[PDB]
C-alpha cells in the first residue's frame, strides 16, 4: 500500500541518552547495512517530512525516450552506379551507451517497448534540383522472415511483417510493442553460451560466443525511401528512440564504470582508470 | 539466548553432511529468498522431473586455495564448480535442463594476531571480461568454465596479443570486479565479509535465480562466487604469511528435466 | 470506461483529478499510469537469516 | 467531422511524454512473469545499501584496490586527520562513484540524511578509539580534533562489534541540494581522527586498514532526472 | 462507466 | 473548435493498425452467409492434423514421391539408425514443409508438445519391433540404439494396429522456441531404430516402407506473426 | 453507445479496460474486435463416423 | 479514427491562451510552500497603499530627493496655488511613477475613487490652514482659491494629527477612463491653496515642506492588460 | 472526471457554463482556472499593532 | 449508454 | 463523473 509518491517518514524528536543500547556499533561482515536514522546518534527535533521518492520509482527513472540508433537511407538518380541505399538494423539497446547503462543497473527486466522515429533529410550535391516529399517504409523483420536484398524487392510487400509508412515532415512515427521475450524476463546479462562443446565433435563445431544467447535476438528494422529514383539525390536519417513503459526490474548491479567495448562486458586497455587524483586529507 | 545460543555459533546439516562454526557473522539469504522447487504455476518442461534430494543436496568441498600478501582474488561459477561433484554432477550431465539453489560456506581461520578481510560476493549472471582487444565475447567455453579449481582476479589488464592462436580466456581486473564496474559497489550483491578479527567464515544461501524457471546447466551459469581481499593478509611481522581458504557448497532443491544420454563436454 | 484519478498538486493557484480512457485493445499501447508502489529495502539492506535489532549488538 | 482546433505543442515529440500509441504486434501471446528474486521498486532502495568508499585517491593508489584502504598505525596520539572529505555525495571524487553517488548523478537534486560506517580490519589484539566527525558548512573545515569535536560526531571504541556508524543528519538551508559542487548548497565536512591511539601488543602488525561505507537513510530522496557525466560515447 | 482512484 | 494537440504517431500508416474507416459502398445489400462445411477458427487446428514427412531428401529422392518413403528391410538386427531428424519443426528441411512446418513459418515463436506417428506399409505377414526416440538437446545426438534408449521413447510392436505414435513432450529451457535454426532454442533429436528386426515368411517382400506423420498436441501455440521464406516473387 | 471491454494485460507496471465507439452506420467500417472464438479440431482431426476412444484399439 | 474538422485558429499561438500542455518533468517531487509573510492576491492591493508624489519636477529638482518636497512658507495670505496637478493618474508626470501610476501603466483602463493625503513636516510651533481641491473637468482649471473653493475640497487645519486626506470621488462620464492623456476621459484638477497662512513664532523656521501621497480607494479597478512604456530595452 | 464551472457573462445575445477535463497526471500541465481569491490589503495598508478606527484620531 | 464485456 | 462550480 505504500506508494512512490507518498511522503517519507517524519523525523521524531529525540533527547539525550546513556544506555546499553548501541545503535552506532555494528558489524558489516554480516552482509547487512545498519538501518540508522539521525535520532539514533544525535538529538533531533520533530520534523513533518513532505518529500517523496516519486521521481526515482523504476518507471519514473526510465520514463524517457533514449536514442538507440541512427539509420541512413537515400534516394539517388536512376543513373547512378551505386545502388539505392536502404538500411538494415539489428534491434538492440547496445549500439548507444546511455539507455544501456541505465538498464544495466539491473540484471533482468520486463517492459513494454515504445519506439519513436525522428526523420530528417538533406541534399548532398551542390545542385539546384528539387525533390518531392518522401514517404519512408520502416519494416520490422522478425528472426526468420526474408531480409530485403534490394530497396524494391518482394519483401517490402509486408503481408505479415508490421510496417510503418511514414510521411516526411509529419509528426514523428510511433508504435508500441508488448513484452516479447522468449524468457520470463529480458536478460541484461547471460553468463553462458548458446552451445555445449562436445568431445566427440570438433572444436569449431561446438563453438559459440561468450554471453550470447539467440544470434538474432529480436530481428531487424529495414528502412527505405518508397519514392522512385530522383535526378537530385536526397539522403535521410532515421533516429530511433526507445522508451521502456510498464517496467519491472530484478537484481541490482554496480553501474558501468569504464567505457563500453562491444555488446559484452569487455573492456579496452587504456580506458581502465575512471577515478581521479585526490589527497586522503584534502577536502 | 540465556541457554547459550549465538549468532556466531552455527550448525548446518544437509544430507549426510554437517558443518559447524564457532565464529560466524550470522548468515545471508540472498534477496531474502530461500531455495524452492519449481511450482506448478511457474513450471515449463512437462516431463516428470528428477529430484535427487539427499544424493545431491549435500555439502561438497572444493580444492583448497591459499591466501597470501600477493593474492588478488578468486572466482568460481555455479553450477560449473560442482559439475564433477558426486551424484549432483551426474544428474546434471544426464539431463537437458536443471535448476538449483545453493548453500555456500567459505572457510578461513587464522589467529588473534593475524589481520585481513575477504569480501565474499554472490553475483547473479557473473559475466566476466575477456583478455582481448581485437575480439569481444571470445572467451572459450573451456576457459569460462574452470570447474572446481576456479579462476583468479588480476590487478592488471593485459591484452592477449597472440592473434594466431588467441588465449581466449578472461582477464578479470579486481578493482573492476572483472566486469567493468567498480568493486566498492559489489556490496549491492548478496555478500558477507570474512574479517579475521571478527569471523572465520561466510555463509550465503542462494535461491535459483534466472530469467527462466529452468535452463541448461551445462550451457549457462546462474551464480558467480567472487572472493576478493578487501584488506590484505597480514601477520605479526612476517613478510610471507599464508592462510588457506576452503569452499564447501551444497546444492539445494535441485530438479532436472529432459533425461537422455550423458553429456560429454569438451573441457580442455 | 473512463478512469478518474487524482493529481498530487504541487504549486497551487479540493482534490484535482484527471481522466484517462484507453483507446486500444492491447495493454502494451497504454500510457504509463505512474501509480507505483514502494517497498522496503530489506532484501538488499538486511539479507540476514536472523532479524537484526539495531539497538542490540549485531554480533552476540 | 467534430469541430476541433489544433493547440501549441501539436505534432512535437517530447521525449518525456506519456501517450498511448498503436501496437505493432496485436494479440501477441505474452510470456507470464515468474517470481524472480531481487525485484527493485525504487532506485533509492539501492542508495540505502552500504557500498565502499575509494578514500585514498592518491596518484599511485587511485584506480587500484588500494584506494579503498585507509591506513592506520599505532603511532603516538596526534590531533591530525586520518582523512578529510567533502559532503558532496554526487561530486566529491571519493563519493561520486559509490552506488549512492552513481544514482545521484542521474538526478539534479538530493535531500535527506546519510550514514558512514567504518570497518576496522586490524587484528583482534589491536585496540583503539577514533573520532568520526561531521561539521555542517560555513566555518573553517576541520583540520584538528579540536575543531571537529565541536560538530556532529561519534567517538568509536574498537572491539568485538567491528564497525561503527556516524549519521550525517540532513542539515541544510535549501530543501534540496544540487548534485554538483555548489557553494550555495554545500554540505560541509566529514573527517576522522585518532581519539586515543591504536595500541597493539608485541608480535602483532602495527599498521592496519579501516574500510568505509556510505549509504542513504530512509528519509533520503532525489529529483529532476538528468543524464550522467559518468559515461560517454565519443564517436 | 467510470472508475475512480 | 475542441482544443486538440496532435501526438507522435499522427498521420503514419502502421500496417498492423486497427482503426475504423469510411465505407465506400454505403447501404450495400450484403449476401448472407450459408453454413459451408469445414470452417476453421484458428490456424493451430490445421497444425493438429497429421501430415506426412518427406524424410528421405536424398539428391535422387527429393522432390519426388520417394521422399516420403522410409525403406525398411528384413536384414539382421543392427543398432544403427533407420532415420535421424532434428527437432526444429520450422527449419529442419524434413519438417519445414509439412502443414505444421508451413504454419510455423508465418510465426517467429513456437511452443508445446508434438507427436510423430509411423505407419507400417509392409505386408500382413511381416512382423517387427522398432524403437522410436526423442533425445532432448545437450548431449551427443544418438547414432546408436544404446543412446537413444536412454531418452524419451516408444518401442513399437508391429501388428493389426498398423500405426504407432511417439509424443515429443514440451521440454524446453525457454518458454517459446525460435522458428529458425538456433542453438539457444534447440529442440533435440528424433530417431528410429530396429528393436528386434523385420521378419517375413517365404513368398513375401523382404523390403517395405514406413510412412511418418507429424502433428501438434492441444497444448501447442505460436506467436509473433511474420512473413515466410517459403514463397517469393522475384521481379 | 460506448463499448467497454477488458484487455488481457501482459506486462504489468484490477481489470484494465478499453473503450470503443463506432462512428459509422456500416459495420464494414468498424475496426476488428479481436474477441474471437476457438473450436475443437475434430472436423479435421477426427472426421470418422464412429467416435474414437484413444485408449482403445482404433480398429476392432 | 473519430471524424474531426479543423477550425480557424488551428495551430496558432496566441500568447494570452490558456491550454494544457505536456509536462517535461513527470513525477517531479515538488517542494511544498511555506507561509511566507506578505502574500499578495491582487495588484489593486498595491494601488491602495500610499506612495509619495514627486510634485516638484522642476529642471533642477527632478530626479533628486527635492522633487518630493513641496515648499511652504509663512508669507502673507495669497489666493495663488501652492501646487497644480492634472487627474491623469497614469500619464501626468507627477502621478505616473507612483506605485498607483506604475500599476495603471500595465492596464488600458482605470475607474474608481482616489485619495490624496498631505503630511505637514514643519515644526510643532508652526500653524496653518490649507485648502485642498478637486475640480471635475470641463471648466477653466483653478488658478485662484475662489474657483477651487467651488469644487470638491477639504479645508485642512494643521495640528497634532499631522496629515489630512482629500478623497477624489469617482466622477466621470465614461465607466472607465483611459490610462493616457485623453480629453474625452479627462479627470479634472487637483490643487492646493493657503486658506489662512502658515504662522510661526520667533526662533522658528519660516519655511517648511509638506509631502503628498496618493492611493486608490476600495472601489478602484483596472482592466485591459498592456505593456508599459516605463521600461525598455533598446538593443 | 469533468469539471463544470460558470462563466461571468459580459455581453448577452440562465447560467452559461463551460467544461474542463484534465488530460495529464501532473498538475503542472493543467491550464489556469482563473478562479481566484481576493484578500484585504491590511497587511500592507494598515500594518499597525493597534487597530485603526478611521473616524477617531490616528494619534491619541 | 454503455455495454460492458 | 462531474464536479460543478
Ligand atoms: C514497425 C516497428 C516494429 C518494431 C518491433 C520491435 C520488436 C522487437 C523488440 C525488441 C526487444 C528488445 C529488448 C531489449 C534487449 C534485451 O533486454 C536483452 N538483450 C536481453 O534479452
Ligand atoms: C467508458 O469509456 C464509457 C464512457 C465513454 C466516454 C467517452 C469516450 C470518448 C471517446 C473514446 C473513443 C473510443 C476510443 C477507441
Ligand atoms: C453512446 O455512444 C452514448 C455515449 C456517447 C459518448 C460520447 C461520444 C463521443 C463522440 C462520438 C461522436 C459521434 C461519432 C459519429
Ligand atoms: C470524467 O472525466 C468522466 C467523464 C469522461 C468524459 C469524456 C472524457 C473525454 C476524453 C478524455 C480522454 C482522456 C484524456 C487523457
Amino acid at each position: 500500500a505504500a506508494t512512490s509518491r507518498d511522503a517519507l517518514p517524519n523525523t521524531e524528536a529525540s533527547g539525550p541518552t546513556h544506555s546499553k543500547e548501541i545503535p552506532a556499533l555494528t558489524a558489516v561482515e554480516t552482509g547487512a547495512t545498519n538501518p540508522l536514522v539521525p535520532s539514533d546518534t544525535v538529538q533531533t527535533r520533530h520534523v513533518v517530512q513532505h518529500r517523496s521518492r516519486s521521481e526515482s520509482s523504476i518507471e519514473s527513472f526510465f520514463a524517457r525516450g533514449a536514442c538507440v540508433t541512427i539509420m541512413t537511407v537515400d534516394n539517388p538518380a536512376s543513373t547512378t552506379n551505386k545502388d539505392k541505399l536502404f538500411a538494415v538494423w539489428k534491434i538492440t539497446y547496445k549500439d548507444t551507451v546511455q539507455l544501456r547503462r541505465k538498464l544495466e543497473f539491473f540484471t533482468y527486466s520486463r517492459f513494454d517497448m515504445e519506439l519513436t522515429f525522428v526523420v530528417t533529410a538533406n541534399f548532398t550535391e551542390t545542385n539546384n534540383g528539387h525533390a518531392l516529399n518522401q514517404v519512408y517504409q520502416i519494416m520490422y523483420i522478425p528472426p526468420g522472415a526474408p531480409v530485403p536484398e534490394k530497396w524494391d524487392d518482394y519483401t517490402w510487400q509486408t503481408s505479415s511483417n508490421p510496417s510503418i509508412f511514414y510521411t516526411y515532415g509529419t509528426a514523428p512515427a510511433r508504435i508500441s510493442v508488448p513484452y516479447v521475450g522468449i524468457s520470463n524476463a529480458y536478460s541484461h546479462f547471460y553468463d553462458g553460451f548458446s552451445k555445449v562443446p562436445l568431445k566427440d565433435q570438433s572444436a569449431a563445431l561446438g563453438d559459440s560466443l561468450y554471453g550470447a544467447a539467440s544470434l538474432n535476438d529480436f530481428g531487424i528494422l529495414a528502412v527505405r525511401v518508397v519514392n522512385d529514383h530522383n535526378p537530385t539525390k536526397v539522403t535521410s536519417k532515421i533516429r530511433v528512440y526507445l522508451k521502456p513503459k510498464h517496467i519491472r526490474v530484478w537484481c541490482p548491479r554496480p553501474p558501468r564504470a569504464v567505457a563500453y567495448y562491444g555488446p559484452g562486458v569487455d573492456y579496452k586497455d587504456g580506458t581502465l582508470t575512471p577515478l581521479s587524483t585526490k589527497d586522503l586529507t584534502t577536502y | 539466548e540465556a541457554c547459550g545460543y549465538s549468532d556466531r555459533v552455527l550448525q548446518l546439516t544437509l544430507g549426510n553432511s554437517t558443518i559447524t562454526t564457532q565464529e560466524a557473522a550470522n548468515s545471508v539469504v540472498a534477496y531474502g529468498r530461500w531455495p524452492e522447487y519449481l511450482r506448478d504455476s511457474e513450471a515449463n518442461p512437462v516431463d516428470q522431473p528428477t529430484e535427487p534430494d539427499v544424493a545431491a543436496c549435500r555439502f561438497y568441498t572444493l580444492d583448497t586455495v591459499s591466501w597470501t600478501k600477493e593474492s588478488r582474488g578468486w572466482w568460481w561459477k555455479l553450477p560449473d564448480a560442482l559439475r564433477d561433484m558426486g551424484l549432483f554432477g551426474q544428474n546434471m550431465y544426464y539431463h537437458y535442463l536443471g535448476r538449483s539453489g545453493y548453500t555456500v560456506h567459505v572457510q578461513c581461520n587464522a589467529s588473534k594476531f593475524h589481520q585481513g578481510a575477504l569480501g565474499v560476493f554472490a553475483v547473479p549472471e557473473m559475466c566476466l571480461a575477456g583478455d582481448s582487444n581485437t575480439t569481444t565475447m571470445h572467451t572459450s567455453y573451456q576457459n569460462a568454465n574452470p570447474g572446481e579449481k576456479g579462476g583468479t582476479f588480476t590487478g592488471t589488464f593485459t591484452p592477449d596479443n597472440n592473434q594466431t592462436s588467441p588465449a581466449r580466456r578472461f582477464c578479470p581486473v579486481d578493482y573492476l570486479l572483472g566486469n567493468g564496474t567498480l568493486l566498492g559497489n559489489a556490496f549491492v550483491f548478496p555478500h558477507q565479509i570474512i574479517n579475521l578479527r571478527t569471523n572465520n567464515c561466510a555463509t550465503l544461501v542462494l535461491p535459483y535465480v534466472n530469467s527462466l524457471s529452468i535452463d541448461s546447466m551445462v550451457k549457462h551459469n546462474n551464480w558467480g562466487i567472487a572472493i576478493l581481499p578487501l584488506a590484505p593478509l597480514n601477520f605479526a611481522s612476517e613478510s610471507s604469511p599464508e592462510i588457506p581458504i576452503t569452499l564447501t557448497i551444497a546444492p539445494m532443491c535441485c530438479e532436472f528435466n529432459g533425461l537422455r544420454n550423458i553429456t560429454l563436454p569438451r573441457l580442455q | 470506461g473512463a478512469q478518474v484519478s487524482s493529481q498530487k498538486v504541487g504549486a497551487h493557484e479540493s482534490t484535482i483529478n484527471y481522466t484517462t480512457i484507453n483507446y486500444y485493445r492491447d495493454s502494451a499501447s497504454n500510457a504509463a499510469s505512474k501509480q507505483d508502489f514502494s517497498q522496503d529495502p530489506s532484501k538488499f539492506t538486511e539479507p540476514i537469516k536472523d532479524v537484526l535489532i539495531k539497538t542490540a549488538p549485531m554480533l552476540n | 467531422g467534430l469541430p476541433v482546433m489544433n493547440t501549441p505543442g501539436s505534432n512535437q515529440y517530447l521525449t518525456a511524454d506519456n501517450f498511448q500509441s498503436p501496437c505493432a504486434l496485436p494479440e501477441f501471446d505474452v510470456t507470464p512473469p515468474i517470481d524472480i528474486p531481487g525485484e527493485v521498486k525504487n532506485m533509492m532502495e539501492l542508495a540505502e545499501i552500504d557500498t565502499m568508499i575509494p578514500f585514498d585517491l592518491s596518484a599511485t593508489k587511485k584506480n587500484t584496490m588500494e584506494m579503498y584502504r585507509v591506513r592506520l598505525s599505532d603511532k603516538p596520539h596526534t590531533d591530525d586527520p586520518i582523512l578529510c572529505l567533502s559532503l558532496s555525495p554526487a561530486s566529491d571524487p571519493r563519493l561520486s562513484h559509490t552506488m549512492l553517488g552513481e544514482i545521484l548523478n542521474y538526478y539534479t537534486h538530493w535531500a535527506g540524511s546519510l550514514k558512514f560506517t567504518f570497518l576496522f580490519c586490524g587484528s583482534m589484539m589491536a585496540t583503539g578509539k577514533l573520532l568520526v566527525s561531521y561539521a555542517p558548512p560555513g566555518a573553517d573545515p576541520p583540520k584538528k580534533r579540536k575543531e571537529a569535536m565541536l560538530g556532529t560526531h561519534v567517538i568509536w571504541d574498537i572491539g568485538l562489534q567491528s564497525s561503527c556508524t556516524m549519521v550525517v543528519p540532513w542539515i541544510s538551508n535549501t530543501t534540496y541540494r544540487q548534485t554538483i559542487d555548489d557553494s550555495f548548497t554545500e554540505g560541509g565536512y566529514i573527517s576522522v581522527f585518532y581519539q586515543t591511539r591504536i595500541v597493539v601488543p608485541l608480535s602483532t602488525p602495527r599498521e592496519m586498514d579501516i574500510l568505509g561505507f556510505v549509504s542513504a537513510c530512509n528519509d533520503f530522496s532525489v529529483r529532476l532526472l538528468r543524464d550522467t557525466t559518468h559515461i560517454e560515447q565519443k564517436a | 462507466g467510470s472508475s475512480s482512484t
